[PDB]
């Protein structure tokens, strides 16, 4: 039962993640996961300051 | 050329007695069937075979002559046993077939060589006919432990556990039972860990989707 | 993006220029050709050099040099070979325990081009270790891997060419049609207009580019070269050379 659930769950999650990635202040960048977003090419990436 | 070999090939009473004597022993890790045959031959004929073996040694590349010799040996079979003397390691000269003779009396090495996923419970049932007080149990335990990785099917494992002896001490099978239980628990734990990791990945994907929803 | 912002003989060895002098306004004693070794701090019109018809000059080391006559003895003295001749004056590349040449080419582990009575002067000139129909780029760091760029693909007498081979891009002169092209992407980065006879352009051995001219000397300077090639190198099979690149984004390097 666990394997049967896990296979379907993994397939659905992979499909959803692929669709979300294909769906998408639009330059390629990783937004902060606590309420922030900025363009990496706008010098936001690698700001140093020991992160 | 080959005419002399045919004459040499042209040129089974104590074999049964030797086979019975070998079958009398019931040791789990005794001498191999080929080893037992070699020991019996040393105790003992093979000189003519050795003369043929000298030609056979010179026939390391004569495939047609090898096939002809195998056919002659099949036609000159003695109790379907003496061919093993002519083919100590040439079983493919002329696998699902050696168990008729190799597994007939006793051969642990041949049993491992011809082991497989199927035809396993039958071998255990046949070996269970030793009827020894404890030597049979010891041999069964040794056979199970030697190829413990062969059994990997739930139905096969249940069938094997069903046909366990009902008059044996629990100490002998305690190690096997503990190993089986530990393997089952480890498999269940691994499946649970994989499911938890998949759930965590799904939660991460859901969090990304929620962040995207927050992003406009 | 990458920022760009721009006489008998001239040379530049190490933060020096070369009768006025530059230290980085003294006048030296008062010449046909010049040649400066790697050290920052040479035959006059008398046909000698106080302490030959060799149309070659290349500093093998901080003190060594190589030369050879068009009509091949190539002292380095340390002769290399001697065969055939040439009506004018070419490929004399030799570094990193290897040698190279430009109309025959011989492999030296340890092809035709345009020419004339007064042929090209500095067609083969690469630092850090050609033809009317195109140019050939090759680094020993070989013949099979050598590529070629058609001259017809270049933008725009008729822009007389005169070579600047930087690590990132390659620059030519083409009279007033000096342009920079990526050494690997086979794309022209940009072009420049040089206004007035031009004496020649040289690149700093120690990282810059200076152009000497009788009317007025000039220089060529570029910026952000490693940053632009970072993505191109990342989008390529080679990564070890890209990993050796410095002066880039810390996160990008981690990425």
């Amino acid at each position: 039962k666990l394997i049967e659930s896990y296979d379907k769950e993994l397939k659905e999650k992979n499909k959803k993640l692929k669709n979300t990635i294909n769906s998408d202040l639009d330059i390629p960048v990783v937004f902060f996961k606590c309420g922030h977003i900025y363009h990496q090419h706008c010098l936001n990436e690698e700001e140093d300051t020991l992160e | 050329s080959k005419f002399l070999f045919n004459y040499y090939l042209a040129k089974w009473s104590i074999l049964g007695d030797f086979i019975k004597e070998y079958k009398d022993d019931f040791a789990y890790d005794k001498t191999d069937i080929t080893n037992f045959i070699h020991i019996k031959l040393k105790h003992s004929f093979s000189k003519y075979y050795e003369k043929c073996e000298n030609l056979k040694s010179e026939n390391e590349k004569d495939d047609e002559f090898i096939n002809f010799t195998f056919d002659e040996i099949s036609k000159i079979d003695k109790e379907h046993i003496l061919t093993l003397l002519f083919f100590p390691n040439e079983l493919t000269n002329w696998s699902e077939e050696l168990l008729k003779i190799y597994l007939s009396f006793n051969d642990f090495r041949s049993v491992e060589k011809y082991i497989g996923k199927q035809n396993l419970v039958a071998v255990m049932k046949q070996y269970l006919d030793i009827s020894s007080l404890n030597y049979s149990v010891e041999l069964v335990t040794n056979l199970l432990q030697r190829n413990f990785e062969l059994l990997d099917d739930t139905d096969i494992q249940l069938k094997i556990l069903e046909t366990i002896p009902s008059v044996f001490p629990v100490q002998t099978i305690s190690e096997l039972l503990l190993k089986v239980l530990i393997k089952y628990q480890e498999k269940k734990e691994e499946s649970n860990l994989r499911k938890c990791l998949l759930k965590n990945q799904i939660s991460i994907s859901d969090e990304l989707s929620r962040n995207f929803d927050s992003q406009g | 993006m990458i920022k760009t912002r721009i006489l008998t003989h001239l040379k530049v060895s190490n933060d020096q220029l070369i009768i006025y002098r530059i230290n980085l306004v003294n006048h030296f004693d008062c010449i046909m050709n010049v040649h400066v070794s790697p050290m920052g701090s040479i035959r006059t019109n008398f046909g000698r050099y106080m302490l030959l018809d060799l149309s070659s000059l290349h500093w093998i080391n901080e003190t060594t040099f190589l030369m050879g006559i068009k009509k091949p003895k190539l002292y380095r003295t340390k002769l290399w070979y001697e065969n055939k001749k040439l009506s004018g004056g070419d490929g004399i590349a030799y570094w990193e325990g290897s040698l190279l040449l430009t109309d025959n080419i011989l492999y030296w582990r340890d092809e035709q081009f345009e020419r004339l009575k007064h042929h090209a002067i500095k067609k083969f000139d690469s630092y850090n270790g050609v033809t009317s129909n195109g140019i050939v780029f090759g680094d020993l760091k070989f013949l099979s891997s050598s590529k070629v760029l058609l001259n017809f693909e270049l933008p725009d007498k008729d822009h007389l060419i005169k070579i600047v081979l930087t690590a990132f891009h390659i620059l030519l002169l083409r009279k007033n049609t000096v342009t920079m092209v990526s050494q690997l992407n086979n794309d022209v980065v940009f072009h420049e207009t040089i206004p007035e006879k031009f004496l020649g352009l040289v690149r700093d051995s120690v990282e810059t580019f200076w152009c000497f001219s009788n009317i007025n000397v000039f220089e060529i300077i570029i910026e952000n070269e490693p940053n632009s090639v970072w993505n191109l190198l990342v989008r390529d099979n080679k990564f070890d050379k890209a990993l050796s690149l410095k002066g880039l984004t810390v996160r990008e390097i981690e990425s």
